């Protein structure tokens, strides 16, 4: 079997898909159960009607993932159903490759748990796993589109790569050297989805009635109407009169999902009996926890202090050849003006000398990530990269992830 | 304050331009004013303008190309130190013609 | 007019000190005994840093049934105790066979397996990892990771030197209005304008 | 709204490429003759070789003298300089009349530079005496001047001031982070007020936050701002005014 199979495991979506095709399939991470006691799968959980009283249950904690068993289900569903995704089939998988992402951080016994369900259960020929940040200098094997964006204005894989992935989980700061991560200069930011969708169901629990109980509207209204600052705090602050966006709570017996209305735009004349909740504030104080944690009463540094901090840790010659060259991955870089905001607000402390470029993919920087993770399996490096079975037949279990597939060693 | 708004834009000082020496018997003498007068030199900056021009010259004639190019300057472990001398010598360049 | 002249005492009077001062009006007084003992046995402060981690854990949190047991893996992640930190500060399962059916039920439509079994050593270490039903807590406990291993992995990933950079901001508490910047009376709790402070009296005020 | 008092109705004499004036043209009717050779008096002052030239212009009232004079103060340009006058205005008690004329023939002549100046600002990090601390004998080490580290945005980059720049600099009451203006070749300092950073120290205070200044720390920039040459006589001949006693 050539084409391997492409699977970026994630805590909020695992994405999936085989070498060939262009877009990954799209299946949540999650077991979500009502309150009346009927469980539903994790691409189920769109199909159901009432989203009042739902309890979310994951194998995937905030450290790593310490339960195989609902997540192997989890691949036995995405994996073994020929009628769940057009086109994708897997009789048994034996020839078959895959290509798995980790965290870099990540337990040393629960990569001996993967290793060891992944080869000796699923019986797969080779596979190599890798944090997101080691795909990242395989961009510039193909031609893509790519905003590239200037702060200071106002083989075919490259060495020098700094790369900020912001996540569901936790964002995480990884500079690229030679391809290898170096680990030393590796910084975490604790920010992640459920800190803003925890954080807008207080302050909608503040304004409101307590939107706590409802994870999946918060998660709609919170992936729909919001948008970071583009200048600052208070430009966008005394602007919060004339930018506002009126949401209407979906009704159960009508409307699985609501619509955001704007007041600027006539195009819904339509009337209905439900309430409308307004959003003033929430929009920009949401996401501006990042640069100013002030404001959510955190004692959190940042995410240029975490920038700095990297840079700081790095040799004096690779620190202004990373900040020529920065991509952003993850859902969290999705929002608009993220980039602009975090390229000039980098661009504010660094030096004169140095110039910073920020490129930012086009759409989904996820789907981009699982593209650029695909075209790792067309290179080359990939046919001396991989590991045999009867290599880690002959080996211990504990060598493949603590020699080839671990941070200890890179260290 | 109304008309302390932006005047220093629109306005020269016209005291650097030795054009207040209405003030200039105060501290300051006939043959001291010849005598530092007499010594004021072009060809010393030029000299060490001259000097620093034929090391502006050797790498910008050789690796002037791909030097100060954002392509190459990218990602280099060798042509960004050149272009951080040749962005460092010019302001020494400029400088002393200042 | 500003008076050239000032009637001034010795003793009483300090040119660097300056004070001025003025049903049933009554001071507050907390009738709690842990507060009266608290003060009397007593750049963030080491208690509003862990106000902030509780309280980060407790907003980082989904479920409302995953509430209590977060400060014990919170308090296993700082290194502290868990009955202290979690007696002094206040805040603000997953597996079970039958749903396993109930999966086998939900993916039951379309499969295909093919079963093939053979008793090593290997399969029984399979078995082993496969049903694990192990917290993130247990794995911590476990002597299977070193300490520089868990050093490195959550003491040394955090930033050091640089606790701030950017210009803090201070807004209001209920709109963030930052026009006005009024700290209150009892709490200190910075707020802006007038229905803020109406909205502020009944709810989010704990020390009056 | 607009204010019409006697003129604004002529902009210009309104003259042909030819020479010939038109009969309705430009807020004028009729006057062919004061029109087509004000016109000549108008590529007379563009030729910028004549001098010493005198032209009257007598008439009766209400026949266009002081709108011809509008006619070619609008019709030469505001690149040209204008200098109206009254003769009952040039007697003087101060000074004679011969000062306020030759003056006034210094006054209508112009001269346009252009000069290049630096530009510095940030944020005020140490105001302190220099040491290089080899005592040298000639110093137990200092004659008061004081370095100001000024902390941009883009670049942090300390400099040496003169003892007048440092004493406006204590006339400004400026601190430790505080962002200030400062003017290389002409010395003026201005202070745009407490950087953002300090603005949760204290609740309440009556000195405006600003943001940090973006950019660099030295700028540089060219002017082509216009000055008369009676406005550098002048400047030759009394002093203006300064921030030091
Ligand atoms: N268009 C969007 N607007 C705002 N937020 C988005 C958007 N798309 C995705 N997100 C956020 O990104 C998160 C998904 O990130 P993901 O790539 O799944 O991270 P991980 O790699 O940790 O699984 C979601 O929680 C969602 O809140
Ligand atoms: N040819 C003309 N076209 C338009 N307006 C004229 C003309 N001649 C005279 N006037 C008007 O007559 C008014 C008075 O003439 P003025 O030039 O003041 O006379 P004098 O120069 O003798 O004082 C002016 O406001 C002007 O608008
Ligand atoms: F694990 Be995800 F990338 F936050
Ligand atoms: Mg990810
Ligand atoms: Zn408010
Ligand atoms: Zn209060």
């Amino acid at each position: 079997e050539t084409p391997p199979i492409v699977i970026d495991n994630g805590s909020y979506e695992i994405k999936f898909g085989p070498s060939t095709n262009k877009k990954p399939f799209r299946a949540l991470n999650a077991l979500a159960k009502d309150k009346f006691g009927t469980s539903y799968l994790s691409n189920h959980i769109k199909n159901i009607k009432d989203i009042s009283s739902i309890t979310f249950r994951r194998p995937h904690e905030l450290g790593q993932l310490t339960l195989w068993e609902l997540e192997s289900c989890i691949w036995d569903y995405c994996l073994f159903n020929p009628s769940e995704f057009d086109g994708f089939d897997l009789k048994e998988g034996k020839g078959h490759h895959l290509v798995a992402s980790e965290s870099c951080m990540t337990l040393p016994e629960l990569s001996k748990h993967a290793d060891q369900v992944i080869f000796e259960e699923y019986e797969f020929d080779s596979l190599f796993k890798s944090p997101v940040a080691v795909f990242v200098p395989f961009t510039k094997s193909y031609k893509g589109e790519m905003r590239t964006i200037s702060g200071k204005d106002e083989s075919d894989y490259h060495d020098f790569q700094l790369v900020i992935d912001s996540g569901f989980n936790c964002t995480w700061i990884i500079p690229v050297l030679k391809g290898i991560p170096y680990y030393k200069a590796v910084k975490k930011l604790d920010i992640g989805g459920r800190f803003l969708t925890g954080l807008l169901k207080e302050t909608l629990s503040f304004r409101h009635y307590n939107m706590m109980d409802e994870t999946i509207l918060v998660n709609n209204i919170k992936e729909q109407c919001l948008f970071v600052s583009p200048v600052s705090y208070f430009d966008s602050f005394k602007t919060k009169d004339k930018h506002a966006l009126e949401y209407v709570l979906p009704d159960f017996q009508t409307s699985f999902l609501g619509y955001v209305r704007n007041p600027r735009k006539e195009n819904v004349p339509l009337p209905e009996d439900a309430q409308i909740i307004t959003l003033t504030d929430e929009l920009f104080t949401i996401p501006e926890t990042f640069f100013h944690p002030e404001i959510s009463q955190i004692t959190k540094p940042g995410i240029v202090e975490a920038i700095l901090e990297s840079l700081s840790m790095l040799p004096e010659i690779v620190r202004p050849l990373m900040v020529g060259n920065i991509v952003c991955t993850g859902g969290n870089f999705n929002l608009p003006n993220f980039a602009q905001r975090l390229a000039a607000e980098l661009q504010r402390q660094l030096p004169t000398d140095w110039t910073c470029h920020v490129s930012v993919p086009e759409g989904d920087c996820a789907l981009f990530g699982w593209e650029v993770m695909s075209q790792f399996a067309k290179t080359d490096s990939y046919r001396k990269a991989r590991v045999t079975r009867e290599e880690y037949y002959e080996h211990g279990p504990d060598w493949c992830t603590k020699h080839r597939f671990g941070y200890q060693n890179w260290i | 304050k109304l008309f302390k708004k932006n005047n220093q834009v629109n306005r020269v000082d016209l005291d650097f331009l030795n054009l207040v020496f209405t003030l200039n018997d105060k501290d300051l003498t006939s043959y001291h004013a010849e005598e530092i007068s007499k010594l004021t030199c072009v060809k010393n900056f030029v000299e060490e303008v001259n000097k620093l021009r034929e090391t502006n010259k050797q790498l910008q004639e050789e690796f002037g190309e791909a030097s100060f190019l954002n392509f190459q300057d990218a990602n280099q472990y060798f042509k960004y130190s050149n272009k951080q001398k040749l962005e460092g010598t010019v302001d020494m360049l400029n400088f002393l013609k200042m | 007019m500003k008076a050239l002249v000032e009637e001034i005492d010795k003793k009483t009077y300090n040119p660097d000190i300056y004070f001025t001062s003025l049903s049933r009006p009554v001071k507050r007084i907390n009738y709690s005994l842990a507060d009266l003992e608290a003060r009397l046995y007593t750049r963030y402060t080491q208690q509003e840093i862990l106000q902030s981690d509780r309280r980060f854990m407790e907003l980082n949190t989904e479920n409302f049934s995953d509430l209590p047991n977060v400060p014990t893996l919170l308090s296993d992640l700082t290194g502290v105790p868990r009955d202290r930190i979690e007696s002094t500060t206040k805040p603000i399962w997953v597996l079970k066979p039958e749903t396993l059916r109930e999966i086998q039920l939900s993916y039951k439509s379309t499969k295909l397996p093919k079963p093939k079994r053979k008793n090593t050593n290997r399969i029984v270490a399979l078995k082993k990892v496969l049903s694990s039903k192990r917290n993130l807590h247990s794995f911590l406990d476990s002597a299977l990771l070193n300490l520089m291993d868990k050093n490195v992995i959550y003491h040394n990933v955090y930033n050091k030197r640089y606790f701030k950079v950017l210009p803090l901001i201070t807004t209001c508490s209920i709109c963030g209005g930052y026009d006005s910047i009024s700290s209150c009376v009892n709490c200190g709790n910075k707020i802006c304008s007038v229905s803020c402070f109406k909205l502020h009296n009944e709810t989010r005020c704990r020390n009056r | 709204v607009t204010r019409t008092a006697a003129h604004t109705h002529i902009k210009g004499l309104g003259l042909d490429e030819s020479g010939v004036a038109k009969r309705v043209e430009g807020g004028f009717v009729g006057q062919i003759e004061a029109r087509e050779a004000c016109g000549v008096i108008v590529d007379l002052i563009k030729a910028k070789k004549m001098s010493g030239r005198a032209i009257l212009l007598a008439g009766g009232p209400s026949t266009g003298k002081t709108a011809l004079a509008l006619a070619i103060s609008q019709e030469l340009g505001p690149k040209v300089p204008f200098c109206p006058l009254v003769g009952s205005e040039l007697y003087s008690v101060e000074v004679k009349k011969t000062e306020t004329l030759m003056e006034n023939f210094r006054r209508a002549i112009g001269l346009r530079i252009k000069e290049t100046k630096e530009v510095y600002e940030g944020e005020v990090t140490e105001l302190t005496p220099e040491d290089a601390e080899n005592p040298l004998g000639g110093y137990g080490k200092t004659i008061s001047h004081v370095i100001v580290g000024l902390k941009s945005a883009k670049g942090t980059k300390t400099l040496r001031l003169d003892p007048t720049i440092y004493e406006s600099i204590q006339r400004e009451k400026v601190s430790i982070g505080d962002v200030i203006y400062i003017e290389a070749n002409t010395g003026a300092v201005k202070r745009v007020g407490r950087s953002d950073a300090y603005a949760t120290e204290f609740d309440l205070e009556t000195e405006e936050y600003v943001p940090l200044p973006k950019g660099e720390v030295h700028k540089k920039k060219e002017i082509v701002q216009d000055v008369t040459l009676h406005d550098l006589d002048v400047a030759n001949a009394r002093p203006q005014g300064g921030q030091d006693v």
